[PDB]
């Protein structure tokens, strides 16, 4: 995948381009958020359990999707559905480090609305978790690292839908 | 003996006791704990976890025959499940895992290393010193990754197992001396040393008091 | 809805009080 | 890591095999991009045929991140 | 079901039925009368099974159903007896395929998974599948209550 | 797959129904068709191989396939034409004992249109001869079997056409 | 045996033995009974069952009892009746077993590279089987007959 | 592997002898005991979790093992040891319904001394464990049932000593 | 530990260590000192760590300290604090590591397996570690305190 | 494996010697003899079945092992027998085409005696059988090409023993 | 393998020790050392095919070894030779930053001397050339790191004699 930093590099290359200050400058800003991003994804590693929690209970259960003839009907699917979330948050988390969202497209994004549509996945029902994630995520990062948080989160909603 | 029906006579055994059974040589056993093993699409979660679990026991070895959680690569088994992969691809990721590279390339030496590789991709002891020697020299001069995509790329791999079979405990005889090894490796060689460095046991406290 | 459930339950929950009886090891 | 996305077909010229072989003849799989071209050899030398090929995976052309 | 789970050891090995997995099949139809009586029975009383054993489980476990406690409030006691009508369902299903094939996909593959994220307690599950069966057997003929007996305990193994 | 028995249990769970009297009706007529299953089950696995070569004299061979040119010219070929002949037999006995068409949709019947194509098989005269299977299956097993086992042999032919 | 083959399909799967599987052994123990009489029947009837079916097969195929065929001269066709006699005992063992896995490792496995080497005409051997078959089954009660006629027809299968 | 049915079936096939009477015998007595082994089974497979749990309290646990130093110290070798029990738990129920002890010989017995020696487990506890496992599944599976049990137990404890 | 986890890759990819990977070796010799006076503190509070965190488990899970619950009894109420010194021990073992390898392989792998078979509910022992957490954090300085809250972290992610 | 021309190259590269004329006189010597040995070959090749067949009358079949309880009992034995015949004489055939034997202790001979104590295959019994099948060739391939075809199957035989 | 660090750490985890003044005293010992490690490593890794080169020029070539007779006679042995040279030299450099000789026992040095013995490679001329090496990479890495550098390769040469 490609993070802040190569992409910049990424750039100057096809350019055959030494780094310049405007380059530098790009960097430079990656270097400030930096802290504020490694605090944020550690305070999602130890409450990702409890976000998934909440964020189900928010939006997937007591609904009709849990009860018979719902794609989150009998336990198989129940747990596929919330390994699904579990990967979504940690993809999420590691493109905040990273500061590129090129790693959602290439390991998530990629194939996912097909699959979804074969399987019988509802896609809008998806995005509402993840929706429901980020507002939870929100709250226990801090508004700094909450804007960070939220792109990414918002790239993955856009991508499935 | 005259009086009694020549085709009675020729059935009759000399020897009676003391005479080879059926489980004698090769024995019943090993043939029957052999299935072949392909996912289906279409298969149902039971079938095809049933598989899967004969993938880890086989590649990772799981003697108790079903994988503990931290051991399981979730990612891989989703795709598998999609039928995005080939059981042959899913092999192959399996061994670039790092927890093959824990429990079996770190603890053991080269030549060994290259023993268990045979075993648990292709079934079978090593064939011979010069194969040996091959799987060495790419262990040292690339990766263990390297090595584990020459086995499953290998010749060998494709004819007895192809992308849809699941690898299976198969004691060849082709080549000489292979079925003795094989069955030395299969069967006697159970995995005898720790993949972890930490927390040592002592010899002592043998018995409970 | 969980109708059936809903009301059968209040009425287990009325006829019994849980919050006392302890647990028993048995 | 680039992947590709690959369809083949495979017929078995040396030997005929009992067990169902469906799998192994028509085969859409996903292959990482440093295993592609042993993998195209290897059908090419049996004699299938490769219908398709897409990158799953990757970006065209790109210098770093590949 | 018998069925299926024959054919399918037939299909890996690419081979006819042997004559041992015939007779299985046989045994199996001949028995078919017998097992929709014991579904029957177990789904007409479905409603006093749940609730009678429920109420076992109640007072076996009273923390649950207790302000500390997951289960407790009316609409969390009723989604725990809304659990156990569903896995009442799943055993006479069972029952009738005469293996556990419809049981384990359904309910219990990726069972811990979860209920460990719902918090409720697994090691209490059981319980209630034990209570059930206590009720359920009381309800069925000496040789029946056996045949059901077994797919009650598969639920409380495999759990 | 699925079998009669578990297509039931199928239904009833999507609908999250407990089983009722007029499921059980349709398990019930399962169980008395069984027997007679069995028994052409047996039949045909005993006469396995003389099934094959009458259904190849009525429609394979003495005809422009054997003759040169013809996809079934040269002995590899022979034999993988009457391999793939065996294999119809033998799954569409299993389906007459599981009672539903579905096994031949998943192992059968899934990608056989797309490997002949590529291979150059010719499908009509394959259908040929699953339906020459079936009158010769139909004379072995006896008249009530073969209503039962007439209907698998349409629906693979159905499936290849 | 059943119980064999219960044990070996629970040990693949790296579980217990199943209710179901547990059921189908029960029924087999109850069966065995009526599995041992059938057993005894025609061990008894054997060196006729053996002579008469061998005749018929001799009637079936002039070619093998003549110089040309492989049961050709006295020796050769004791010979020919001696593997007669041989899968019925196999058969025996199988009906008692209530299973083939008895048959198949004795007789069925490697049986046709065995016969090639003999240069002895499979389908002859198996119509020596089916004879054999009907000798037995006139012998039998209609329902114990219907038990050995699977246990027959497996052996007809396997070699052809 | 051999069962009870089979290893009479092949001393008869060494001799080349037809089945006779008292070989029947066998095969009688085999048929009366087999009732009781598949309820003794069921017993077993059901409670196998509680067996393992108070086999240990009862041997393994609270002792100098689970201390530091002790092989069953580590929660990787607690959890390697409880597995183990489990496998030998399994084994044990196959060759009481088996109603031979060949299985053991093959699969659980097979190099178990030598690998146990090689690293460090103590095989003096491990026949402890196994003794401890008789005792609570003879209590599980009733008198008539333990005599049976009781003699798979007592042939793995004997091979790993 | 750091280098550890660094030679083990290289070794695996048959190379040299990286310039990265010994910029990382470096960091961490530096940091070392830091660690180490992390521990001794850790090292030096453990039993008022262990006693204040066993009273706030306590008295957030009255069940564990029931007659139904695990914990019930002294002896089982001083196994439930042993195991919760054991964990303490692990996490300095890991802050000197500079890794949770030591920790890992020491508590966390089969730590699910284990607990099942005695009983224990594992989320009141994620609790209890938490609970460890904050006591430390209080004696520990705000730069220490954080390096320590990572590794108790983790303890508490694996548990679950 | 080595023939006899590399094992001429060989020993005068260890030495490090160019080839001299005596070194040219050995290799002269072979190939005078390489015209008899491929029609030889030939023979054997293609009278192979008829080969072992002739032998394992003369010695093997119509005993005490084709007997019940005898090795060569069972069709799984009987047809491994065979098999390991026809191993012999195609690696013979190889050797006499090579004018060497160490493709026989490479190949054949190594191993062979301990596989067979753990299987129970009597080897006199086998050495019995390979020097029938030597004596057969011998008849087919004519004379000449005898005795070069006996010191191979010889050497096989003494390996064995 | 295991480090430094977590060799302190294994001492007192079988004890059952927290960790305490006089083990963090050599845990301290560790990290001034550890910064040269680095040095030294990098050093060995940029100047590695020259090491290999010196020392073989010191020790093994221009010798009867090469020569023909010689083990490392002939191009494939004369490359395993300098295989095996690389691996001493990048197993001590781990070891070297590891502190540690552990590595070298685990993968190195078990069953090193058996394979040379069965192989026929000379113990004595491998150790030379353990000892050649150590005194080029001497040279490179300066004196302080030398002292440290020395002590892995003695080990290894000890192992092997
Ligand atoms: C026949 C003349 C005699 C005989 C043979 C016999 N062999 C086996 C079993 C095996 N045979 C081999 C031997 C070889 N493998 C090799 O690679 C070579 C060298 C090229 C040989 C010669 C092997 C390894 C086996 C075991 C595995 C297998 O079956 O493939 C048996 C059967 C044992 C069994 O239980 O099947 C027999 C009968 N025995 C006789 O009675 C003859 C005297
Ligand atoms: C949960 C919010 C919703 C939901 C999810 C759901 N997913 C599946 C099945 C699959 N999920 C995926 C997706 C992925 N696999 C991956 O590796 C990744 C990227 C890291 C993703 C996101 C896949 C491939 C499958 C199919 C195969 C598999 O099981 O692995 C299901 C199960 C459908 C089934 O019956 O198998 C479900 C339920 N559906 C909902 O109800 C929620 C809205
Ligand atoms: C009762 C034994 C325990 C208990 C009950 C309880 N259950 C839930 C919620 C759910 N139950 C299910 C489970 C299933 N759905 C399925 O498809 C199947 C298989 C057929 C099952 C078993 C579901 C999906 C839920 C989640 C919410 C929902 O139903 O939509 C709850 C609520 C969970 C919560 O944390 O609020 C409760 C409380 N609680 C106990 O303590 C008993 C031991
Ligand atoms: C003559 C030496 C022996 C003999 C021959 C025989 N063959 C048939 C029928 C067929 N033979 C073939 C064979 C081939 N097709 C090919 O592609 C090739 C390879 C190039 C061959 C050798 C085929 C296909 C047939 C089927 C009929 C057809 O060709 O359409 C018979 C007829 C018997 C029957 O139809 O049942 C016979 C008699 N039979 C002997 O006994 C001789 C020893
Ligand atoms: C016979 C009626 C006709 C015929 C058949 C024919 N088939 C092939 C090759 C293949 N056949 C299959 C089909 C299957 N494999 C499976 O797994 C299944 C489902 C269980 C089926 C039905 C496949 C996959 C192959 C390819 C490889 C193989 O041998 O399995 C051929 C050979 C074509 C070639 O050149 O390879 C032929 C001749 N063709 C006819 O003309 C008959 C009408
Ligand atoms: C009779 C139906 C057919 C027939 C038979 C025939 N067989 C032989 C020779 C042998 N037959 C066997 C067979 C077996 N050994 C086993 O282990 C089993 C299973 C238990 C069998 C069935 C063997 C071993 C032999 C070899 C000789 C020996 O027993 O030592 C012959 C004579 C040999 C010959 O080729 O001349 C014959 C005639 N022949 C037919 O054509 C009949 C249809
Ligand atoms: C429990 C009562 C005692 C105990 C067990 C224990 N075992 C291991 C490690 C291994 N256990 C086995 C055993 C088997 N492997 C097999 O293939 C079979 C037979 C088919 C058995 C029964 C094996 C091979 C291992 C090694 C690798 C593995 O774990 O898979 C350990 C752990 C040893 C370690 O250092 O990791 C333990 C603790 N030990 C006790 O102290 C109890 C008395
Ligand atoms: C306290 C937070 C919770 C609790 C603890 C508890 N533990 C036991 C018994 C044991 N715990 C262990 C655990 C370990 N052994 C290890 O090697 C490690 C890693 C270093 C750990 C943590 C062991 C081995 C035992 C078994 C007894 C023994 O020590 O030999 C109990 C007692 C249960 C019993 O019946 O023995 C308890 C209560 N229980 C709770 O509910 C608390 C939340
Ligand atoms: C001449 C064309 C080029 C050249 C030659 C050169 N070679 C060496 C040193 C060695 N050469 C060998 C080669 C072989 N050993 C074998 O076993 C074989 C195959 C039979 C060969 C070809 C060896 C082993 C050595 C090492 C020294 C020794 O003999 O023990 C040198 C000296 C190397 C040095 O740098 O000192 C040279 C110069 N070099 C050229 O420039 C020519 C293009
Ligand atoms: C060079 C100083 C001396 C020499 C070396 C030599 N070694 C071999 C063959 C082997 N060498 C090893 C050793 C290792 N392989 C590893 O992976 C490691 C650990 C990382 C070591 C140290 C092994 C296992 C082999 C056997 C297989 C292989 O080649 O990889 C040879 C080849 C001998 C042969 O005939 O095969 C040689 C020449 N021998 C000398 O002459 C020098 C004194």
């Amino acid at each position: 995948m490609q993070d802040a930093i190569t992409a910049v590099i990424n750039n100057y290359d096809v350019q055959g381009k030494y780094l310049d200050g405007a380059a530098l400058d790009k960097l430079k800003a990656y270097f400030t958020t930096g802290a504020v991003r490694v605090r944020a994804a550690a305070v999602i590693s130890s409450n990702a359990t409890t976000i998934i929690k909440e964020a189900a209970a928010k939006a997937l259960i007591y609904s009709d999707l849990t009860r018979p003839g719902g794609n989150m009907y009998t336990t198989r699917r129940y747990a596929a559905c919330i390994r699904d979330m579990d990967y979504f948050l940690r993809y999420a988390t590691y493109a905040m480090l990273a500061g590129d969202p090129s790693i959602l497209d290439e390991r998530v994004l990629n194939g996912l609305k097909e699959t979804y549509n074969s399987l019988g996945v509802p896609i809008a029902a998806t995005v509402g978790g993840i929706q429901a994630m980020k507002e939870v995520v929100g709250g226990l990062v801090g508004p700094d690292a909450a804007k960070e948080a939220s792109i990414y989160f918002d790239y993955l909603s856009s991508g499935l839908s | 003996d005259m009086s009694r029906p020549m085709f009675l006579e020729l059935g009759r055994s000399f020897k009676g006791a003391d005479g080879q059974s059926v489980e004698v040589g090769v024995g019943t056993l090993r043939r029957q704990l052999e299935h072949i093993y392909r996912i289906a699409p279409d298969a149902t979660r039971s079938e095809k976890d049933v598989a899967i679990n004969a993938i880890y026991r086989q590649v990772l070895d799981v003697f108790a025959g079903i994988p503990p959680s931290y051991l399981r690569l979730s990612e891989a088994e989703s795709k598998l499940k999609n039928n995005e992969i080939s059981v042959r691809e899913f092999v192959r990721r399996l061994g670039r895992s790092e927890n093959y590279r824990k429990r079996f390339f770190e603890p053991y030496s080269s030549p060994k290393v290259v023993e268990l590789l045979t075993k648990h991709f292709l079934g079978r002891a090593p064939i011979s010193q010069q194969e040996i020697s091959t799987y060495v020299q790419i262990l040292g001069t690339k990766g263990l990754a390297a090595a584990v995509d020459a086995i499953v790329e290998s010749p060998e791999y494709l004819t007895i197992f192809n992308e849809d079979i699941v690898p299976y405990r198969r004691y060849p005889t082709l080549p000489a001396g292979n079925y003795r090894a094989s069955v030395r490796v299969n069967d006697e060689e159970l995995i005898s040393q720790s993949w972890s460095s930490l927390s040592p046991t002592y010899t002592g406290y043998q018995y409970v008091t | 809805s969980l109708g059936s459930w809903l009301d059968a339950a209040r009425d287990l929950i009325s006829q019994n009080d849980y919050s006392q009886k302890a647990i028993e090891v048995e | 890591s680039r992947y590709f996305k690959v369809t083949a077909c495979i017929p078995s010229l040396k030997r005929v095999r009992t067990g169902r072989e469906l799998q192994n003849t028509f085969f859409t799989k996903l292959v990482p991009y440093e295993n592609w071209f042993t993998e195209q050899q290897r059908i090419q030398k049996a004699g299938g045929k490769v219908l398709s090929v897409k990158l799953f995976t990757g970006v065209q052309g790109a210098n770093t991140g590949v | 079901s018998v069925l299926t789970k024959a054919i399918v050891n037939a299909d890996a090995e690419a081979r006819y039925l042997s004559p041992g997995e015939l007779d299985r099949i046989k045994s199996f139809v001949a028995s078919g009368e017998r097992r929709l009586r014991i579904a029957q029975t177990l789904t007409e009383a479905r409603e006093r099974i749940v609730k009678q054993a429920g109420d076992q489980l109640f007072q076996k476990r009273p923390d649950v159903v207790s302000p500390g406690g997951n289960a407790y409030g009316e609409k969390m006691t009723a989604l725990c007896l809304r659990d156990l009508d569903y896995y009442l369902r799943l055993v006479t299903y069972g029952i009738v395929a005469g293996d556990v094939t419809p049981i384990e996909e359904i309910g219990i593959i990726g069972v811990k998974e979860m209920y460990n994220s719902l918090q409720t307690p697994i090691p209490a599950v059981a319980e209630g599948v034990r209570a059930m069966k206590n009720v359920a057997t009381s309800l069925l003929s000496g040789d029946d209550a056996a045949e059901a007996g077994f797919y009650f305990d598969y639920l409380v193994g495999a759990m």
